[PDB]
């Protein structure tokens, strides 16, 4: 009977509405740092709850007293958990209460159940988590094996310093070192560069970082960045190669390695940033892109007075709805769109009336059309129509804005007129197509976006729960004034901001921090555990819905003769060699050309001579071809603008004109030479005429995010116009305590009275639309967002002196933001432009649109060679000794002791160190010399019993060849470090032992499969890699040109700037990931004193001043962000998609 | 920024020449204060013999007539950290011609340190009657030129060959 009844109740649907709704006050009620007494009573009312839900399911599945379906439910354990540990918390204490109330967020878990999307949602997560176990141990394969080479070539490097090479109080490094505690000690004797908190690293090399004069550069002390950036053991190796491959602030690590160890050490990150991120990365994303479309495939099968006034509405009604109206209304939310986009900072009191006589003009117009469309239709049929409530809505909101009395703080209101834009979708044909995209399958994308600030919400209450007290604590170990960092875990609102923060990828210096605060073990596992969650598996799936959803005769001898001599293959030989020799001698004229006289003027003489033989060409082909077949062709059209420039600069070197203003704009123009490599190269061809037919779609979908990011650009400019002045100390760059000059005036004062101050802007801020689109790219690639939000959420007012987080709750237009703006903008042009090569390879017959005809050819015999069928066995010596051997070397357990072998041989490499002692040396030494004994010796059984067909075996050959190179890499290695000097030789050698780990891979049946992924995959990636050598090669003569003599402040120093070809290179690889162009772009963007000097002498040279173009810059390094991305990013997971597919075939 | 570029080793009589002195800072966002001495044996002669001090921002010269009212600086200006320490002589004469020293002097500040730095740099000069063109102009320009007619020269061989048997195919069919 209660029991009965209990049932009853336990199945009535006020439970789950009653049980919910205290689960949401709870999670409420969880983001209270430091709750009053009060709550006490409330906290009690849940337990309560908590236990009545307990005990009615328990009396409903007690049957019998046993209680067998109680137990059955995997949440039935949870709540059961949940309620033992709050009845632990209550009868007794124990001294673990944070942690004790650590578990208790859970609760938030039982919200899956009540929505029915979200278990389908989960249901992804899980069966996409699942498949991800093949790539996680090939990427721990990877990261192992590259942090074996880190380690080996940058054992001890970061650990270099300047050390003051003249000791007064008859001192040793030594004496020193024991002595110092302090950053204030060490800047005493240790070279730091102003504003830092590590000491300046250094090389030995000639190509490496110079320590100053009166320095001398020594290996002693710690690590950077509190010492967690080192590859002095195997364990911070692998930290450093994960951030690596997740290119998460890794620049700082390239910077750091290439002024430690030397600049020619870049090709390891190539390597490494090429291969490992890029492969990984979008191995990752592929696999979970399948997972999700097979299973989103079986849920496909598987499911399947009065009269007068009507008279009056008659009249409107015909007067109303004719073709017109429409279409000048589009109009007017043009202009008013173009009106309010001519906001500006210095708007003059005019122009600021003439807007606002416009924007009422405009409000009037649509008022008045909302109400002559009203007066003619019935409301309830006013209604249906769901864009028409969005206009009323509208004008509703305009109607209140323009009508209530003046208030200044309501600017939010003011923001709120950019709404009317989207009425331009009622028309717009693509924009329908998309939103029918996001329509078919919305529930999806609605459901994700919960899930997502479901998993946010939880780990922001983990973090502020576990580590909160710590950032307090502790809090200057951390910040030098022992106040809070700006990304701290104390409070609600910056715990969540740190997790989205992980979400967008940046996960390495707030975990500095939170290692430095509170432990190592639990701050790398909380980090870990939530870029796993979302970065890799949640983020990935919403690119993956996306992806799914869009799813005389002698005249004539003449010309044949000239016909012939150009087609011959000689011909083109001799042509390409030119070009690839006049692209080299412009690669010669860096800034140190004066010390470089005679091969200034052998250039000099060369140029005219590679005139020569193109305008030769050139008329060679006018003979050939024709002026019609000539000038209907592009390439040919690229050859002769070439030409024509280069013939207009020679004839005016020649006539004297030289040494003019415009004349000497088109020497910039020889950069683009380079571009005659396009025609003769058919990869880069291929790679071209792929990325050609996707312009069409690219510019539709550029259209669409170009009036969402102007919505967001004017939402900006309304916020932050003109509120990012500061007034700073330029002796240390700090802004001015706010109490001391509140606003502009007084900072006026302040210079009048002393120097070294300056009422300084920001050179990328929301002043006007313009600028505010460079500020949401900057947002949106997350390069330099920080610094545009550290002064957003610091504003106050216009002429007013900025407060520390002052507008703290601004961080909201920069979520919303990136959530738009950024992901959704940027997974929407990956589906369009890899839908679109789809299309093509569908339109081509199934073809490879990244390969030649050649590749192609090698690609098919590939794919044969991972396809095959089981080989004859080796046939059975009968030697009676050979025989026995035999047996012993073809059993199974041969080759899985081998294996072991192999992975004893790997563990024996990881425990090398930094600072390990001699004996460690030694034992170390042995160890590894009777492990190449094992080998060698499995080398030789093999070969007395297969005898020779030992080589029908490809993966027989690598081994064999693995134990030569052991053996000579031993010797050799012994060799140099004993009868010659070279360390870094020695290294290099030395790396030969990792070869003995690569064979590994013999027996993993996972890792085999992606590898021969990626080894299918090669050929269009080195047709991808050849047009980006290209397009690399003609912005670093272009940046040679324009950006040397640059006054070096942000990322722009003695060693990362455009001085030589290296030096570009560098700059230019490093930004092929979008990594740190903000910090390039900076010194740029400034061009008048006191940011720059116009005449600046520059000894040694002649070129005067020091800072750039702004248009030039912002031109230069957004393009090259952007071919960048169109090109690696893309093509890449393009390529990778495919190979993907066609592996686990 | 600060490039070491050499000087010049040939003077022309009568007209005017610069002599350079260049020395880098090894970190340029250092700070320095340089000052300068020259001094110059002449050919036939066994002695560096002073002949100017730069330092503040003041020129001093001796008393020596072979550069008197004919030298003047022509190095950083306004500065007081120099990297460029070069001169200028309006007037060569036949007495300028011997080897030149540009000592330089360099104080650099730290933070509890005073860094005492030198740098001597030789340079050797000879006076001429009349300027002529580096063997490396001689020889480019005649290499150009032979290369042109030898380019034209295959181009017009290969022409001639291919029209000839491609005249000779007509008649075929
Ligand atoms: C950290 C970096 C780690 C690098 C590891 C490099 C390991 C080097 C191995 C040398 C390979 C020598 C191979 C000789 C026989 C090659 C062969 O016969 O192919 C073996 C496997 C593929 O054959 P499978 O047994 O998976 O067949 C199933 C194919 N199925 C299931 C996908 C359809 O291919 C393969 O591992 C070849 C893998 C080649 C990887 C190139 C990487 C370039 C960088
Ligand atoms: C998904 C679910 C979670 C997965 C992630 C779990 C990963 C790690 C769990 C914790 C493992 C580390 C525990 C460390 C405890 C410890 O205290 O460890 C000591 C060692 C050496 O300590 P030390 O005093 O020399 O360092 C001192 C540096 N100084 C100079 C500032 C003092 O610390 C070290 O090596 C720590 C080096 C980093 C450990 C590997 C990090 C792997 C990162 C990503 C893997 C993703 C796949
Ligand atoms: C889906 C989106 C992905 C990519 C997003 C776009 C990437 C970034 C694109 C543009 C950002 C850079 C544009 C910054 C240009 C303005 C910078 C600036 O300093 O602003 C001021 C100048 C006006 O000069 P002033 O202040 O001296 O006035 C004179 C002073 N007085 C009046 C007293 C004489 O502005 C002017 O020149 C007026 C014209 C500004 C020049 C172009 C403006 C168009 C802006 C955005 C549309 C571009 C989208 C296409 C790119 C994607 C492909
Ligand atoms: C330093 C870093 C690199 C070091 C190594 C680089 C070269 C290492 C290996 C390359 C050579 C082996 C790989 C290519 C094997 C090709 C092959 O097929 O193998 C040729 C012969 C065995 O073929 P066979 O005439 O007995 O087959 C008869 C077949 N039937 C009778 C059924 C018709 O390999 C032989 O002679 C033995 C080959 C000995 C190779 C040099 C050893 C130096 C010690
Ligand atoms: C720092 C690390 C420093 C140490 C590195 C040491 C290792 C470096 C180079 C060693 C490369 C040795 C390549 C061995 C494979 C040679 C081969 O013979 O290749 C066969 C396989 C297919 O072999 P199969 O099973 O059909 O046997 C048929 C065998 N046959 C051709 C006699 C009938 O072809 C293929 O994919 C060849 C795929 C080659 C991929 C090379 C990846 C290198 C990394
Ligand atoms: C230690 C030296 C290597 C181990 C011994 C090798 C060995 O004993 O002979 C093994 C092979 C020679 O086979 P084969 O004569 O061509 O034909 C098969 C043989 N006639 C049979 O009865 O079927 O030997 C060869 O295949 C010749 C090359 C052996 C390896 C050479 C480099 C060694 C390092
Ligand atoms: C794919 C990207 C490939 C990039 C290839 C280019 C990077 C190539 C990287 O190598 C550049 C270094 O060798 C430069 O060495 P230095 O520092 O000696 O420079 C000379 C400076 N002085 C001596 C004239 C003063
Ligand atoms: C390769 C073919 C495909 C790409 C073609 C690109 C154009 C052809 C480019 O290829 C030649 C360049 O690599 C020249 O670079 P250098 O290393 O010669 O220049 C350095 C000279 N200093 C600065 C070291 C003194
Ligand atoms: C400088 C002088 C430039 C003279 C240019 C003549 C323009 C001549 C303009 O005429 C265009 C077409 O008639 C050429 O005809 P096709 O190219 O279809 O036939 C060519 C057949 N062979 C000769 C190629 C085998
Ligand atoms: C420019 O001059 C072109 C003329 O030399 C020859 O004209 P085309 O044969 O190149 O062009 C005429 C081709 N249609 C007229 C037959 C299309
Ligand atoms: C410096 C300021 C910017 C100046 C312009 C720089 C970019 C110049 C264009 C470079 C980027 C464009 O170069 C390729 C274009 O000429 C297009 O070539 P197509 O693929 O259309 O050729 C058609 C021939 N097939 C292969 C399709 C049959
Ligand atoms: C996919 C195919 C990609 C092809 C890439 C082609 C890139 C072409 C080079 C873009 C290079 C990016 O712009 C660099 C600027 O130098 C070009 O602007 P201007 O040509 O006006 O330079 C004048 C600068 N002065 C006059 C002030 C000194
Ligand atoms: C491939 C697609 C590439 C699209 C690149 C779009 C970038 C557009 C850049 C326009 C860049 C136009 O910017 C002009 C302003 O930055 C000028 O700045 P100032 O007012 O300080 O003027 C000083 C002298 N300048
Ligand atoms: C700007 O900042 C500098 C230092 O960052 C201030 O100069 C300091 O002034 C105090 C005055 O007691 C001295 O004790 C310090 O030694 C000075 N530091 C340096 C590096 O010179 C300067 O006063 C600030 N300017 C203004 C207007 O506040
Ligand atoms: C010193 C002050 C006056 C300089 C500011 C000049 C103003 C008038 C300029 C600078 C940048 C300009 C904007 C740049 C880009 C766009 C986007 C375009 O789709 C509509 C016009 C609009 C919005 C421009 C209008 C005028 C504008 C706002
Ligand atoms: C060292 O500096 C002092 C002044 O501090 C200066 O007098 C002296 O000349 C310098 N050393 C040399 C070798 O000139």
């Amino acid at each position: 009977p209660l029991r009965r009844i209990s049932i009853k109740i336990l199945v009535h649907s006020l439970f789950s509405m009653l049980i919910m709704c205290t689960i949401l006050t709870n999670c409420i009620f969880m983001t209270m740092n430091n709750p009053p007494d009060w709550t006490k009573n409330v906290e009690y009312t849940f337990t309560g709850i908590y236990t009545f839900e307990s005990l009615v399911k328990i009396l409903a599945r007690g049957f019998c007293v046993g209680e067998f379906t109680f137990l059955r439910d995997p949440w039935n354990w949870l709540d059961f958990v949940v309620i033992v540990f709050a009845y632990l918390t209550e009868f007794v204490n124990l001294g673990n209460v944070s942690a004790l109330r650590t578990f208790r967020v859970l609760r938030a878990l039982k919200t899956i159940s009540v929505i029915p999307g979200l278990k389908t949602i989960v249901g992804a997560l899980i069966q996409s988590v699942k498949k991800l176990s093949d790539v996680m141990i090939l990427t721990v394969f990877c990261l192992s094996v590259f942090a074996l080479i880190g380690l080996q070539l940058f054992m001890g490097n970061l650990k270099h310093k300047c050390f003051r090479n003249s000791l007064e109080n008859n001192e040793t490094l030594e004496s020193i070192m024991n002595t110092l505690e302090s950053e204030e000690d060490f800047r005493k004797y240790f070279y730091y560069l102003e504003g830092s908190k590590d000491a300046l690293l250094c090389g030995f090399s000639t190509d490496s970082g110079q320590c100053p004069e009166g320095y001398t550069c020594v290996k002693i002390g710690r690590n950077p960045d509190y010492g967690y950036t080192s590859f002095d053991t195997f364990s911070w190796a692998f930290l450093a190669l994960f951030r690596l491959m997740t290119q998460d602030y890794w620049e700082n690590l390239y910077q750091q390695t290439l002024r430690a160890a030397g600049k020619t050490y870049m090709i390891f990150f190539v390597v490494v940033i090429f291969l490992g991120s890029f492969y990984l990365i979008n191995l990752i994303l592929a696999v979970v892109a399948m997972a999700y479309e097979e299973q989103n495939q079986a849920n496909i099968e598987e499911a399947k007075c009065s009269p007068y006034w009507i008279k009056f509405k008659k009249c409107i009604y015909f007067i109303v709805m004719d073709p017109f109206v429409d279409l000048a209304i589009t109009i007017c939310i043009v202009l008013n769109t173009l009106f309010m986009a001519m906001e500006h900072h210095p708007m003059t009191e005019e122009f600021k009336n003439v807007l606002a006589i416009g924007n009422l003009v405009f409000t009037g117009i649509f008022a008045a059309e909302m109400v002559l469309k009203l007066i003619a239709m019935d409301p309830y049929e006013y209604f249906q129509v769901g864009w028409n409530i969005f206009d009323s809505l509208i004008v509703t909101l305009s109607l209140v804005e323009l009508f209530l009395a003046d208030v200044e703080g309501l600017s939010v209101l003011r923001s709120f007129r950019l709404l009317r834009v989207f009425k331009l979708a009622k028309s717009w044909p693509t924009l329908n197509m998309l939103i029918k995209i996001i329509g078919n399958s919305v529930g999806a994308f609605g459901n994700l976006m919960l899930v997502l600030f479901i998993i946010v919400f939880i780990f922001a209450v983990v973090g502020m729960q576990l580590f909160g007290k710590s950032y307090k604590e502790c809090v200057c170990k951390i910040n030098d004034d022992c106040t809070l960092p700006r990304w701290h875990m104390n409070d609600f609102f910056h715990s969540f901001l740190i997790v989205f923060r992980v979400l967008c990828g940046e996960w390495i210096e707030t975990m500095w921090d939170c290692m430095e605060v509170a432990g190592q073990a639990m701050c790398l596992i909380f980090y870990m555990m939530v870029f796993f969650i979302g970065n890799l598996v949640v983020l990935n799936l919403f690119l993956a819905l996306l992806l799914s959803s869009f799813s005389g005769k002698i005249w004539w001898n003449i010309r044949k003769t000239c016909y012939k001599i150009v087609e011959h293959s000689w011909f083109e030989s001799f042509i390409v060699l030119m070009i690839l020799l006049s692209s080299g001698a412009l690669a010669f004229e860096d800034i140190y050309i004066e010390r470089k006289k005679t091969i200034k003027i052998i250039l000099e003489y060369a140029d005219k001579i590679f005139t020569y033989i193109f305008i030769l060409e050139m008329l060679l082909k006018w003979i050939a071809y024709g002026y019609k077949t000539y000038f209907t062709n592009a390439w040919c059209w690229l050859d002769f603008l070439i030409v024509d420039v280069s013939l207009v600069t020679l004839v005016a070197n020649t006539l004297g004109y030289s040494d003019l203003g415009p004349i000497k704009s088109l020497r910039t123009l020889r950069a683009l030479r380079p571009l005659r490599a396009l025609s003769r190269f058919e990869g880069m061809r291929v790679v071209v005429n792929a990325l050609i037919g996707a312009i069409p779609s690219i510019m539709n979908v550029l259209l669409v995010c170009l009036i969402f990011w102007l919505i967001f650009s004017i939402m900006g400019v309304n916020l932050f116009a003109g509120k990012f002045y500061e007034c700073i100390n330029t002796t240390d760059g700090s802004r001015f305590p706010a109490s001391q000059v509140p606003n502009r005036s007084e900072c006026f004062a302040l210079m009048n009275v002393s120097q070294n101050v300056r009422w300084k802007n920001l050179k990328v801020n929301f002043d006007n639309v313009g600028l505010g689109y460079l500020s949401l790219l900057q947002v949106a690639t997350f390069k330099g967002w920080t610094i545009i939000m550290y002064a957003a959420v610091d504003s106050v007012n216009v002429d007013k002196q900025p407060k520390y987080e002052y507008s703290l709750y601004m961080y909201i237009y920069f979520i919303f933001f990136i959530i738009f703006g950024s992901f959704f903008t940027l997974n929407l042009f990956i589906c369009v432009i890899i839908d679109n090569f789809n299309q093509q390879k569908k339109k081509l017959g199934g073809q490879d649109i990244f390969m030649t005809e050649e590749q192609k050819k090698y690609y098919n015999a590939m794919k044969k060679l991972g396809s095959k069928k089981p080989q004859k066995p080796i046939p059975r010596p009968g030697n009676k000794i050979q025989g026995c051997i035999f047996d012993l070397v073809t059993n199974q357990a041969f080759d899985i002791s081998i294996m072991v072998l192999i992975c004893l041989n790997m563990v024996t490499m990881m425990v090398e160190k930094e600072g390990q002692s001699q004996h460690m040396t030694e034992v170390l030494y042995w160890i590894n010399v009777v492990f190449i004994i094992l080998f060698t010796g499995e080398c030789v059984l093999k070969l007395i019993s297969l005898r020779h067909y030992y080589f029908t075996v490809g993966w027989n050959i690598f081994d064999f060849v693995v134990v030569i190179i052991s053996i000579v890499g031993m010797f050799l290695a012994d060799l140099i470090e004993t009868y010659f000097v070279s360390p870094t030789l020695f290294r290099v050698i030395r790396l030969a032992r990792i070869g003995r780990i690569l064979r590994l891979v013999k027996g993993a049946k996972g890792i085999r499969t992606l590898l021969f992924a990626l080894m299918m995959s090669l050929p269009a990636l080195f047709n991808i890699g050849l047009l980006l050598f290209l397009v690399m090669f003609i912005y670093a003569i272009f940046g040679m040109s324009n950006f040397a003599y640059v006054k070096k402040e942000d990322g722009i120093n003695d060693m990362f700037n455009f001085e030589t070809f290296g030096n570009s290179m560098i700059c230019l690889f490093q930004i092929t990931t979008s990594a740190g162009w903000d910090g390039l772009l900076a010194p740029i963007l400034n061009s008048k004193p006191p940011d720059c000097d116009p005449k600046k002498v520059h000894p040694g040279s002649s070129v005067e001043g020091d800072c750039g173009n702004p248009s030039v810059g912002i031109f230069y390094f957004v393009s090259y962000i952007i071919i960048s991305f169109l090109v690696v990013v893309n093509m890449y997971i393009a390529v990778i998609l495919e190979n993907f597919s066609v592996a686990t075939e | 920024g600060c490039v070491e570029v050499d000087s010049e080793t040939e003077a022309v009589y009568g007209m005017t020449f610069k002599i350079l002195c260049i020395s880098c800072k090894r970190r340029s966002e250092t700070n320095a204060e340089t000052f300068t001495e020259w001094t110059f044996r002449q050919k036939g002669t066994e002695e560096f013999v002073k002949i100017l001090r730069y330092e503040n921002e003041v020129l001093q010269l001796e008393e020596d007539e072979r550069f008197e009212g004919r030298v003047v600086w022509n190095g950083s200006r306004g500065t007081k950290d120099l990297q460029d320490l070069s001169i200028f002589i309006t007037n060569v004469t036949y007495n300028h011609s011997g080897d030149y020293e540009c000592h330089v002097y360099r104080l650099l500040f730290f933070e509890n340190y005073e860094h005492n730095t030198s740098v001597v740099k030789k340079i050797h000069i000879e006076v001429v009657d009349k300027a002529n063109r580096d063997m490396a102009s001689i020889v480019s320009e005649i290499m150009m030129y032979v290369l042109i007619v030898v380019l034209t020269i295959w181009l017009v061989a290969e022409m001639i060959y291919c029209y000839k048997k491609i005249a000779a195919a007509t008649e075929t069919a």
